[PDB]
């Protein structure tokens, strides 16, 4: 049993090749996850959108 | 391999990474790498504002809207060149504060850079405000121009000249929106000048005492110091970017041209404040110009009233409070300054002109003289 | 004579850790280089958005 | 400018350092620092203070005239 | 003559930090200027196209902007003719030359447009107050000529007639057109007009504090640990 922080040193943070390959792997899903977390978080607080509104017209 | 030999990276290295500096630097000495960061800001998003913004008296102001409406994020590249240049100014402000209080103007030549750096961006952010060509912008214009009016002789045929004509019109758009282009290229280069002559000797500290036997390298101290001061650049910037856009920004200039019509209280920037204040109040022409223009090129007679035989104010009681009473002095000309010429605002604007200069001309040179005494020097 | 110097003693700034002697440090080398780096990388990653 | 190695002459000083991974970044932040701000604060108040209030004061009297002054007055004009 | 107040308290649901528009109340708005605002102010900047990310929708915004007539480009015989009402140039321009607009009205110039930002300080809530706040006017002033009077405006006297209450409405929904209401929604949507980015600029600001807090502790974590090495470090003086 090492520790958490341990197994990412030795697997991931050791080598400037894993270190930058992680971290880029880590932009791209940051980058996803706070966009999507973050809107809904301003959604919430909000709603007089063009969203709730529009549901009103799928017609013309 | 080394960053020593080359001769680009040797540039570098020796302003940047292996530079010895003091291992006690404060915050305040933040600001000349956040004046950097401010101009390369201005500098990019002013261009990506000069790609869609068109310099004729009619489509002027359109244009801007033109920007923020329809040119995708063209408000945020323009909210941030706005609140840049507030930035920049809340900078130079703080930079020429840090260098009286700990005595930094005695590097002669940075110092005296440093005050060509401060009227070339003081004459681009004029410059820069009229090109939407608002009511302020215009009436702005207007005021201080005519300054140049109230030079004897030459005066007039100065301000036409300046105008390309008998007011502030078309041709007066245009060439501003040229020489504002041209004048932060023109600031980069007395930048790396103002750079060179204080590597000549390196920086100075909080005590006003050597560092030599306590220097640090640059890289990865000051480095680091001053990403973290860049990123409350930013945070600072964005806050007014998103969620104060207008607050600094008066809302008459959202109204296009009136040469025919004055508004009723016509209001400087912010930085200008205090400034227009000290030329207001005196009652004269010349004399308000004269005392506008000194209240500015004092900044060059500081060195001269150096009086201690200590560098910093840091081990000087006296000269703390005089200094406070300065800052304290330019705060009141700032809210004078903001303020209809009337009856309580006339005579507190009037004796807070005589207590910039007193307390500069006067008071803090005695100071200094009786701290002296004070310790047997 | 150079030999009455010693370092100071430092308990109050290091790692928990360290701050024993009796056992090696190499122990939580991984660990605190974990920590630290991890910081970084966050850093840029989140400089990086 | 100047180099590493030609600064000055420094004699008989020693210098003990810790790595920063060896180190807290953080030790005693609060238990040390609050108690160090607040005695740099006393440090320094009786001379930055007082400018500062003496502009406050001046503040709100002469916005204080120019309100009851101009406006607010039409006092008599009695006939 | 030179005396004057300010607005009051501007509980608009768009005051806080983060805070979108009410979208419905936007259309609204849209609204009182089609019917009522239009006749006498232009609105320059806005579209019909800008309409159809906000209040309405793509076909709708089409219908809207065909229900007008503007000066459409000349063809083989140098003419100008008049057009159904594109969806790209808003512009019910009411006034050619401004001097128009004067010859109307009697002097006055029915100002600008997307308002408030505009050159009046506290914008909505001047506006909002301003059209919701006529009132008779007092012992010891006449107006030369019935002009109108307003305790907001500056020189509480000059200009517009009160045009709020002639209930036109067309609201769908279900809302009483009342003074108050018209006006409420007519500030939200001007708000809009002045201000399209409003929304967007408040949920990147968001985004900006959110991310600010996490990088803020984090470089600053950085440089401690950097510095590390000269806070802890200890020197001692050792001469012979
Ligand atoms: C419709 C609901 C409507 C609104 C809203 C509106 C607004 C408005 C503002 C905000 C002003 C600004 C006051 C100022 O500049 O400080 C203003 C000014 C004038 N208006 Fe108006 N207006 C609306 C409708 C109409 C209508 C239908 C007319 C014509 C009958 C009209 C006229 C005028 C005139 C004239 C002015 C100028 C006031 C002055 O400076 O003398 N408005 N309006
Ligand atoms: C790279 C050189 C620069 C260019 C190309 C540039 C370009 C422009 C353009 C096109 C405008 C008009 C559009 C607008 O108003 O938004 C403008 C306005 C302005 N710029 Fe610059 N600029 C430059 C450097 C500066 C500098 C050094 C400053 C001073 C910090 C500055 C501060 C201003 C200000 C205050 C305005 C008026 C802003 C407003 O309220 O609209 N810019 N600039
Ligand atoms: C474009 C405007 C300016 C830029 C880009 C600029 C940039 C810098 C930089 C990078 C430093 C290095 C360290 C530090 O942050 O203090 C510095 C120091 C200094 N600058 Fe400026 N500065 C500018 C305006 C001024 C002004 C207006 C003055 C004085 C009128 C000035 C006089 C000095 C002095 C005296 C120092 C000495 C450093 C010290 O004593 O601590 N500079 N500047
Ligand atoms: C932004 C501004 C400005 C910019 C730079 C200036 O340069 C100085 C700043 C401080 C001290 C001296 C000059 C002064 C005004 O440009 C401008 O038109 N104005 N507006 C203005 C309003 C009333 C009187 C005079 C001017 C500025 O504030």
């Amino acid at each position: 049993a090492p520790t958490l922080t341990a197994r990412l040193y030795s697997l991931l943070f050791r080598r400037t090749s894993t270190f930058a390959l992680t971290i880029v792997v880590g932009a791209l899903f940051f980058e996803r996850a706070f966009d999507q977390g973050a809107d809904a978080i301003y959604e919430h607080i909000n709603e007089g959108k063009l969203w709730k509104h529009i549901k009103h017209k799928y017609e013309n | 391999n080394i960053r020593k030999s080359h001769p680009l990276m040797k540039i570098v290295n020796n302003a940047f990474i292996d530079l010895p500096a003091p291992s006690n630097i404060s915050s305040w000495w933040n600001f000349g790498s956040l004046l950097g960061i401010c101009l390369i800001l201005q500098i990019l998003t002013g261009l990506f504002l000069a790609m869609h913004y068109t310099s004729d008296t009619t489509t002027a102001f359109s244009s801007v809207t033109h920007i923020c409406r329809d040119v995708n994020y063209g408000w945020i590249i323009r909210y941030m060149h706005a609140n840049g240049a507030s930035m920049f100014f809340i900078c130079l402000y703080m930079h020429v504060g840090r260098g009286l209080y700990y005595g930094s103007y005695t590097f002669l030549e940075t110092w005296n850079i440093g005050v060509i750096l401060l009227l070339t961006v003081m004459a681009t952010a004029f410059m820069g405000y009229v090109l939407p060509w608002g009511q302020m912008s215009f009436w702005g214009a207007t005021v201080i121009t005519n300054l140049l009016s109230a030079i004897p002789y030459i005066g007039t045929n100065l301000v036409e000249w300046i105008w390309g004509g008998f007011s502030v019109d078309k041709a007066t758009l245009t060439r501003f929106f040229a020489f504002h282009f041209i004048l932060p290229f023109i600031i980069m280069a007395i930048a790396m000048v103002h750079l060179l002559f204080l590597h000549e000797t390196g920086s100075n500290n909080p005590t006003g005492i050597s560092s030599d036997v306590d220097k640090i390298p640059f890289h990865p101290y000051y480095t680091i110091k001053d990403i973290l001061g860049a990123l409350l650049l930013i945070l600072a910037l964005m806050l007014l970017v998103l969620f104060a856009p207008d607050l600094l920004g008066d809302p008459d200039n959202y109204t296009p041209a009136n040469p025919l019509n004055t508004p009723p209280h016509i209001k400087p920037e912010w930085y200008f404040l205090f400034a227009y204040a000290i030329l207001r109040s005196i009652p004269n022409k010349l004399g308000g110009v004269l005392a506008l223009a000194f209240s500015i090129l004092i900044l060059a007679l500081i060195p001269l009233l150096h009086t201690s035989k200590q560098r910093s104010m840091m081990f000087r009681p006296l000269s703390q409070c005089l200094f406070w009473a300065l800052v304290a002095d330019l705060l009141t000309l700032t809210w004078i300054g903001g303020q209809p010429v009337e009856h309580p605002y006339i005579t507190i604007g009037q004796l807070a002109s005589v207590l910039y200069f007193l307390l500069i001309l006067v008071l803090m040179p005695t100071a200094g003289t009786i701290e002296n005494k004070l310790l047997k020097w | 004579s150079h030999t009455d110097i010693k370092v100071p003693d430092f308990s109050d700034y290091r790692r928990p850790e360290v701050l024993d002697s009796t056992k090696s440090s190499k122990e939580s080398s991984e660990a605190r280089k974990g920590f630290s780096y991890l910081v970084t990388a966050t850093t840029t990653v989140g400089v990086a958005y | 400018g100047r180099q590493f190695g030609h600064l000055t002459r420094v004699r008989h000083v020693i210098t003990y350092s810790l790595s920063p991974f060896e180190q807290r970044a953080f030790p005693h932040y609060f238990s040390k620092g609050i108690p160090n701000v607040l005695r740099r604060t006393r440090a320094c108040i009786l001379r930055v203070a007082p400018p500062f209030v003496a502009f406050y004061l001046v503040y709100t009297w002469g916005t204080q005239e120019f309100e009851k002054s101009k406006r607010k007055n039409p006092a008599a004009y009695e006939n | 003559s030179d005396l004057e107040l300010h607005p009051p308290s501007y509980p608009w649901s768009h005051r806080g930090l983060l805070s979108s528009l009410d979208h419905t109340s936007i259309r609204r708005g849209f609204q009182v200027y089609k019917q009522v605002c239009s006749s006498c102010h232009s609105m320059d900047y806005v579209a019909y196209r800008h309409l159809v990310g906000v209040c309405y929708t793509e076909d709708e915004a089409k219908a809207l902007a065909e229900e007008v007539e503007v000066q459409d480009g000349p063809n083989e015989d140098g003419e100008m003719f008049m057009r159904p009402g594109k969806l790209s140039d808003y512009f019910p321009k009411p006034y050619p030359n401004p001097e128009a607009a004067r010859a109307a009205n009697n002097g006055a110039l029915p100002p600008d447009l997307s308002y408030i930002v505009r050159a009046r300080h506290g914008g909505e809530d001047y506006v909002f107050s301003l059209l919701t706040g006529y009132c008779e006017p007092p012992t010891g002033v006449s107006l030369r000529e019935g002009l109108y009077f307003n305790p907001y405006f500056p020189g509480q006297a000059i200009g517009m007639a009160p045009p709020i209450y002639n209930e036109v409405l067309e609201f769908d929904d279900g809302t009483p057109a009342t003074m108050s209401q018209v006006a409420k929604d007519v500030c939200t949507f001007l708000r809009w007009a002045a201000e399209p980015e409003h929304d967007h600029r408040k949920r990147m600001g968001l985004k900006m504090l959110l991310m600010m807090g996490l990088l803020l502790p984090l470089v600053y974590a950085m440089k401690r640990h950097k510095w590390s090495v000269l806070k802890s470090r200890k020197l001692a003086y050792r001469p012979p």
